[PDB]
């Protein structure tokens, strides 16, 4: 079973490494044998801040949801993951959303990392200082790009809201590094 | 000045398709074989209007441009 | 509207319209000072004669009552003459020549449309003339014209020079001169080839062993086409080097000389071999379709053993003496065993028939010459027709186990299911005439179906890309003015001005790369011999010279590595615009260079010449930091090749160019690269819809029922699959991977059940079986959970021996999962596989009386258990791969590529996430073919990349080819909006008045 | 015909298309069909596969043993003595066993015939309608060719029971099932039988206007005359229309 807490934790820490947040080297590289100590599992770091859950309920109820909002708002954390192990209650995550954003992952959807797979080129989320040039050199607009949708599992991976623009550097076989810019919806 | 410094093959269909049309309709010569000589000697009174997809344009003349 | 009839005496862009049809059509001419003295004759004649006119738009109906008061004609008027020669009509755009009968002759029904203006005429002329967008009779006879044997005496040259067009009046000097001065047919065929053109191809008879030490450039069959300097030195031609294929001599003469120089290269060979053949003829007697008796008796000595070795496998399998190969039953492995012994004798009678045909045999002149392919369709003339099939199977039993009323039952033999001993020359048995009437019916319908399949994809996929264009940003934009691609085809380059080239830094090893490209400047005898005496001190002295040439090689090591990232496959065939080994092979001819002398080129001029060139090739404009990285990625793949084949060592050693050569060479690339930049104005939608529906006409379902399914993206694949690779040491063993194999199959308990019954044994000490009373007591000597009342029934299920050790199943994990599946209120008792009978006893702890409810428990465990594996996952195969594409590609410590085998898994049924998650399933190389299932896991960028992996796979299975730029537009109009969906003149002109003031 | 079907709510269905002598009553395509074993709950799955009988003019799936008890039978030896021939083979006797369990509460022929008639064209209200209606269903419009009289109850009991015996012989895999293409199952028709199909539908129309012309003359009762009453242009147009154009039938319902 310890795959499903080691490989999971090795996914989250590579997740929040490439979400931009401060992630150290060796704790990415913990083998399962070196993991033979350890809910009792929570990753808590900040940006270059983030909380990580594992609810002991396999199915999260709303009675669980109002518990940690006491420690959400007091401990001044905003972004937080909930690894809901099986799966109405999503409307609770709409309620607290415009202040502090949270989101929901299935357990076995996360057992392996999809960014490492070869048919997924390495996306990069762009900043508003960089968007404001790409809208100007090509003389593009706010729309009028290849759109990407909200519930996309790489949009869900990086935590992209509606309105950002990611770049895509794919290794292609006529030039080598064709670069494409996905608008998010 | 971000348009291509050559003549695309669609301009040359519409330059020579119309320049031979006016020479057929009693214009000063500077019908189809007439305008082929004028382009390949670069004497044509036409300025190409190339838009851009933003809405803008760029006005090019033939002597500013490299013909095929 | 009338027939088309063939006519090889028209220059290709011509049509023969007869005078009963051109005397109804009109081309409304507007009067100039030119024609005002010409058209008055054509007004004077009227509608009586042929060269006349109908209307005069002054609108006078000049066909009856001519009224000579109104025969005025001043400039500005519009006259509607009938027709003449030289005019242009539409299909492409032909040109009217008049040939008087009732048929439309054209050099290979149709209507005829005629445009009505001098603007839309010239749109057809400079875009869509017939050359701007080779018959059997010519293409065979080119083989016979171009051997060593053929000599033309003196008078026949004076005819085959009369039928050229591009000829300059001067007769060549012949080869032989002791008799009459005989001209070889290769000398005259050198006169057609238009100017300096270079090529090397191999005729379709050339053995691969002929490239040994001796007889390399001689090749005593006179194969190996070598056209140096536009003059045919050696070699026979064929289809392979005169069609339109890669590296073709007609292909090369479109990338050097234009198109109106190549249309003359057709209409010369469409005459001088079409009109030499009146001296050869090329008949087909029936003597050209008879085997000599040396092989004709031996061709039966195969088939008399074929029908023996089918009897050998029927009587072997009718005695239970044939082990079933795993994957299929004894039935399906019987058929695969016998269709093996009827496609080897179909081919051992197929290679010995082609080789046995004589050198004069006229079938061999239409196969070796390659003009008519399908060399299997004349192996049925001579030797053996072969097997018949319907539905992919040899003939099913129609009547009742008897395919015809002439046979016995139990006839699986080699003739009572379809195979044909006889060939069409010897005639066919009256049974086998019926069976070939059945194989000709299954293929006679599919033709009537595959005209309502690929006649519908191509007229639907056009309405997908109806107006996707290239705007003047050279982005890719369409009707709803959205950006599809930022640069057209990932580098901006255009479609029909690229070739196949090789890199030669990717493919070789690590030691060879420091031997082939290193340029050791120190050994002093190389550069003595490979370079001039004036520079032999110049290289050795200055350290500033010697420290640039490392920085050439410094980039090439860091150019080597990026090729081993973009191309992990070790496949070095690259599509790239200007061929940097023809244009070096050219420059050793224009400038008359002797390569056996020391060169005279300065090596810094090589390095500086490349670097100053690579800035002059502008795909993306601008001096921004945005467009700077956005440029050098569009020309990374080409700028690495551009240093590999223009190195400081490769110029001076393999190529021997001179100082006046390299000045011409680098400046010609820039003049030839700048044409392959795409012209903004291209209707790319028609160019890329008509390059995917054309190879639509030519057990994973491949071809049209797969290609139809990706056009609408069906949610339910008729054959989904999931190819699965492996990670560790399990990849190299079949016994380690059997644990991986059994964890994917949906194994219920129906698969392992021997039989099932219900007894009523309320006392376990007195069961109806006395044999189990040993171990039933063992669970009841120290009994557990017999607490209040066991229900007095007994469900007794027996298990198996094969299917229970095939998956290493445990009696515990069956009993534990039922106990975990239904709670402790189902008293399940496992027993031992140590004895030869495996028993599982299932009792019940305390409406729906217990005899019925024990069945419903039993009727759930037959259907819904999931003992192991994942649901909706059928038969899970396993094999080591045979093809060199799906193998594992590990770079060794000498940088060499190496293919390494490993056990792969090809399943049925798709559930991607649980499959990826389990132990030693590869995170990286695992991929499915179900687009819908791959879009809900990996994103949208494993649809855009992996709808390519399917459209390339429904095309390259036929061996065919599609340029990649026509796949990156079907993959990029479906996935534009983030989710997959189904299907179902920008510029202007201004008048320049400042130029218009002067000019008479 | 014991065919097989792919997706539908059955497994190994049968079929017969009875008619006698190319007389009237063109067809009555009675099925007999075995349900699947993909049943949910203890309706079928805890008992096994059942057999039904899609009789004509009944928009339902009237099960088997109900039909035999409408034939004047009572006991379950004298219903299985028309289905299975050897009573000493357990492999067939298992198969019919879960179909007696569904048709179990009805015993008297006054009740099964109420059960059958209660599903008809227009369902009658009294029981005396549903005694009347399904009495002529099961002897006039179900297997006419085995008998059309009012005493063929003993006969029809076999050839209906014969189909169930050929339903089981393919459900067990103990007999090959019929190919659909095979031309032993194909009857051709020529100008003889086709005009017989076109002359029946037009000899009744000759009678139909004689039914109309006479009943519009019962009020007088003066006489009756047929030689003015036979409309000769009924036959001499429809045999000339439908044999000219090809729309093989009358000209009033063309699709």
């Amino acid at each position: 079973e310890t795959y499903r807490l080691w490989k999971i934790r090795k996914t989250i820490m590579q997740l929040c490494h490439d979400r931009g947040y401060l992630v150290t080297q060796d704790e990415l590289d913990q083998t399962l044998e070196e993991f033979k100590a350890q809910t009792d599992l929570t990753v808590l770091v900040a940006h270059n801040q983030m909380f990580v859950f594992f609810p002991e309920e396999p199915k999260v109820g709303i009675k669980t949801i109002k518990v940690y909002c006491q420690r959400m708002q007091e401990e001044n954390i905003t972004r937080a993951l909930i690894v809901v192990q099986q799966g109405s209650a999503k409307q609770s995550l709409v309620d607290m959303a415009p202040k502090y954003i949270l989101e929901q992952f299935l357990e076995q959807e996360l057992l392996i990392n999809i960014t490492e797979h070869e048919l997924v080129p390495e996306h990069v989320v762009m900043t508003k200082e960089e968007v404001s040039e790409l809208l100007a050199r090509y003389k593009l607009r706010e729309n009028q790009l290849p759109r990407i949708q909200a519930g996309d599992p790489v949009a869900r991976y990086f935590g992209i809201r509606r309105g950002q623009v990611v770049k895509i550097i794919r290794p292609s076989e006529t030039a080598g590094r064709y670069i494409t810019y996905r608008l998010v919806q | 000045r971000i348009t291509t410094p050559y003549m695309t093959k669609y301009e040359r269909a519409r330059v020579l398709g119309t320049r031979a049309l006016q020479i057929a309709m009693c214009a000063p010569v500077m019908p189809l074989l007439i305008a082929m000589k004028e382009l390949k000697a670069r004497k044509i009174p036409i300025i190409i209007r190339r838009y851009l997809p933003d809405g803008s344009y760029e006005d090019w003349g033939v002597d500013e441009l490299i013909i095929t | 509207r009338t027939v088309i009839t063939p006519d090889p005496n028209l220059s290709i862009d011509q049509v023969g319209v007869p005078r009963s049809i051109a005397a109804n059509m009109t081309f409304a001419e507007i009067v100039t000072p030119f024609n005002i003295d010409r058209l008055q004759e054509l007004v004077r004649r009227g509608n009586s004669q042929y060269p006349g006119a109908k209307y005069i738009i002054r609108r006078i109906d000049l066909r009856f009552h001519p009224k000579p008061s109104d025969l005025h004609l001043q400039t500005g008027y519009k006259v509607e003459r009938h027709m003449c020669d030289g005019d242009i009509v539409i299909f492409m755009g032909h040109r009217v020549r008049i040939l008087p009968w009732s048929t439309f002759r054209l050099n290979l029904e149709m209507n005829l449309h005629l445009p009505q203006s001098l603007e839309t005429r010239a749109e057809i002329q400079e875009l869509a003339m017939v050359p701007r967008m080779i018959v059997q009779d010519t293409l065979t006879a080119v083989r016979k014209f171009t051997k060593r044997d053929v000599f033309l005496e003196r008078g026949e040259v004076m005819n085959l020079l009369m039928f050229l067009s591009t000829w300059d009046g001067k007769v060549p000097q012949p080869a032989i001169l002791k008799p009459r001065p005989l001209w070889t047919g290769k000398q005259i065929f050198s006169l057609i080839i238009p100017g300096h053109i270079n090529c090397i191809r191999t005729h379709s008879t050339h053995p691969d062993d002929e490239d040994s030490g001796p007889y390399k450039h001689i090749s005593p069959g006179d194969t190996k086409v070598v056209v140096e300097n536009g003059e045919l030195i050696m070699g026979i031609l064929c289809k392979k080097s005169l069609g339109t294929s890669a590296g073709s001599l007609v292909h090369i003469s479109y990338l050097e000389m234009g198109h109106d120089i190549t249309r003359l290269f057709y209409s010369n060979i469409q005459t001088v071999i079409n009109n030499w053949l009146l001296i050869e003829g090329h008949t087909i007697g029936i003597g050209d379709s008879i085997a000599d008796s040396k092989t004709y008796q031996d061709i039966q000595n195969t088939i008399k053993k074929a029908k023996q070795d089918v009897i050998e496998v029927i009587e072997k399998a009718h005695n239970n003496e044939l082990e079933p190969t795993p994957g299929n039953t004894l039935r399906q492995t019987f058929e695969n065993q016998v269709n093996r012994i009827l496609n080897d004798a179909r081919d051992k009678t197929g290679s010995s028939a082609q080789k046995s045909l004589s050198e004069y045999n006229n079938f061999k002149s239409m196969v070796v010459s390659g003009a008519k392919g399908s060399k299997i369709n004349i192996s049925q003339v001579i030797a053996v027709v072969g097997q018949q099939n319907v539905e992919g199977k040899r003939i099913p039993f129609g009547f009742k186990h008897r395919t015809l009323p002439h046979f016995i039952k139990d006839d699986y033999g080699p003739e009572s299911r379809g195979f044909v001993e006889n060939s069409y020359l010897a005639g066919l048995t009256p049974t086998e005439f019926f069976f070939h009437a059945m194989g000709g019916r299954e293929g006679l319908i599919d033709t009537a179906v595959k005209t309502a399949e690929t006649g519908y994809i191509q007229r639907r996929l056009i309405k997908s890309m109806e107006s996707v264009m290239v705007k003047y940003d050279a982005t890719v934009r369409n009707s709803i003015n959205q950006v599809v691609q930022l640069r057209y085809g990932e580098d901006g380059l255009a479609g029909e001005s690229v070739e196949f080239q090789n890199l030669a830094t990717l493919k070789p090893s690590n030691k060879a790369f420091e031997k082939k490209f290193r340029f050791d400047y120190t050994n002093e005898r190389a550069l003595r011999r490979t370079l001039q005496e004036d520079l032999v001190k110049d290289v050795l002295s200055n350290a500033h010279i010697q420290n640039e040439l490392e920085r050439e090689f410094e980039r090439m090591r860091e150019d080597r590595e990026v090729l081993r990232v973009i191309f992990p496959t070790g496949d070095s065939k690259v599509v790239l615009p200007c061929n940097l080994l023809r244009m070096i092979w050219n420059a050793q001819k224009i400038f008359h260079i002797n390569p056996r002398l020391p060169s005279d080129l300065h090596p810094i001029k090589v390095v500086e010449g490349v670097k100053e060139l690579s800035k002059k090739l502008v795909i993306v404009n601008g001096d921004d930091p945005l467009s700077r990285q956005a440029q050098e990625n569009a020309t990374l793949l080409f700028n690495i090749h551009l240093r590999s084949t223009l190195c400081s060592r490769r110029m001076a050693e393999e190529f021997r160019l001179s100082g006046e050569a390299f000045d011409w060479l680098l400046g010609e690339i820039e003049s030839k690269f700048n044409q392959a930049i795409a012209h903004p104005g291209e209707m790319v939608g028609a160019l890329a819809a008509q390059s995917l529906g054309e190879p639509a006409t030519q057990n994973v379902t491949l071809g049209v029922p797969r290609l139809k399914e990706l056009i609408n993206i069906s949610k339910k694949p008729k054959t989904p699959s999931l190819t699965v690779f492996l990670l560790g040491q399990s990849a190299r063993d079949a016994e380690r991977a059997k644990d991986i194999l059994c964890r994917l199959e949906h194994t219920t308990l129906r698969k392992v059940t021997a039989n099932t019954a219900i007894y009523y044994d309320p006392n376990p000490q007195s069961t109806v079986v006395a044999e189990d009373q040993e171990w039933v007591n063992v669970y009841y000597e120290m009994p557990d959970f017999d607490v209040a009342r066991i229900s007095p029934w007994l469900l007794r299920v027996e298990l198996d021996r094969k299917h229970m050790t095939d998956r290493k199943l445990t009696m515990e994990q069956i009993a534990e999962k039922i106990n975990a599946g239904f709670g402790d209120d189902l008293n399940c008792i496992f027993n031992d596989d140590n004895a030869e009978k495996l028993v599982l006893r299932i009792r019940i702890m305390n409406k729906m009386d217990d005899d019925v409810f024990l069945r419903c428990i039993e009727s759930n465990m037959l259907t819904d258990m999931t003992l192991q594996g994942i649901e909706q996952i059928s038969k899970v195969y396993m094999h080591l791969p045979q093809t060199d594409n799906k193998k594992k590609i590990i770079i060794t410590e000498d940088g060499e590529f190496k293919a390494l085998q490993e056990w792969i898994l090809e399943t049925d049924g798709v559930s991607l996430m649980r499959v990826l998650s389990e132990k030693d399933v590869d995170p990286v190389r695992t991929t499915s073919n179900d687009i819908v299932e791959i879009f809900t896991v990996l994103g949208i960028e494993a649809v855009r990349k992996a709808l390519e992996r399917e459209l390339y796979h429904v095309i390259s299975f036929d061996g065919s080819y599609v340029n990649y730029r026509h796949l990156a537009l079907l993959c990029d109009t479906m996935t534009c909006r983030g989710h997959l969906m189904a299907i179902t003149g920008c510029f202007d002109l201004l008048l320049d008045a400042e130029k218009c003031k002067y000019g008479m | 015909y014991v065919f097989a079907k792919k997706d539908s709510k059955y497994a190994y269905t049968g079929e017969c298309r009875s008619c006698l002598e190319n007389s009237s009553r063109p067809t009555s395509t009675i099925w007999v069909s075995m349900l699947a074993r993909g049943g949910q709950g203890a309706k079928k799955s805890a008992i096994g596969q059942r057999i039904v009988a899609t009789l004509p003019y009944i928009k339902q799936e009237v099960p088997i043993i109900i039909v035999f008890r409408a034939l004047g039978f009572v006991s379950d030896r004298d219903i299985l003595e028309h289905i299975i021939y050897d009573f000493e083979d357990p492999e067939m006797m298992e198969m019919v066993k879960p179909s007696l369990d569904e048709a179990f509460v009805i015993q008297e022929q006054n009740v099964a015939l109420n059960f059958i008639g209660s599903r008809g064209a227009k369902p009658g209200v009294t029981k005396e309608k549903r005694i009347k209606y399904a009495k002529e269903v099961l002897q006039k419009e179900m297997l006419p060719h085995v008998g059309v009289s009012d005493f063929c109850e003993t006969k029809k009991a076999y050839f209906l029971g014969y189909m169930v015996h050929r339903l089981l012989l393919a459900a067990l895999g103990r007999r090959e099932l019929d190919d659909r293409d095979h031309y032993g199952n194909k009857r051709l028709d020529l100008a003889g039988p086709l005009l017989a199909f076109l002359f029946r539908g037009m000899f009744k129309n000759l009678l139909k206007e004689v039914r109309i012309y006479a009943q519009k003359f019962i009020d007088r009762g003066k006489d009756f005359n047929l030689e003015l009453a036979i409309k000769t242009r009924i036959i001499s147009d429809g045999l000339k229309y439908s044999l000219a154009t090809g729309n093989w039938g009358d000209q009033k319902k063309a699709h």
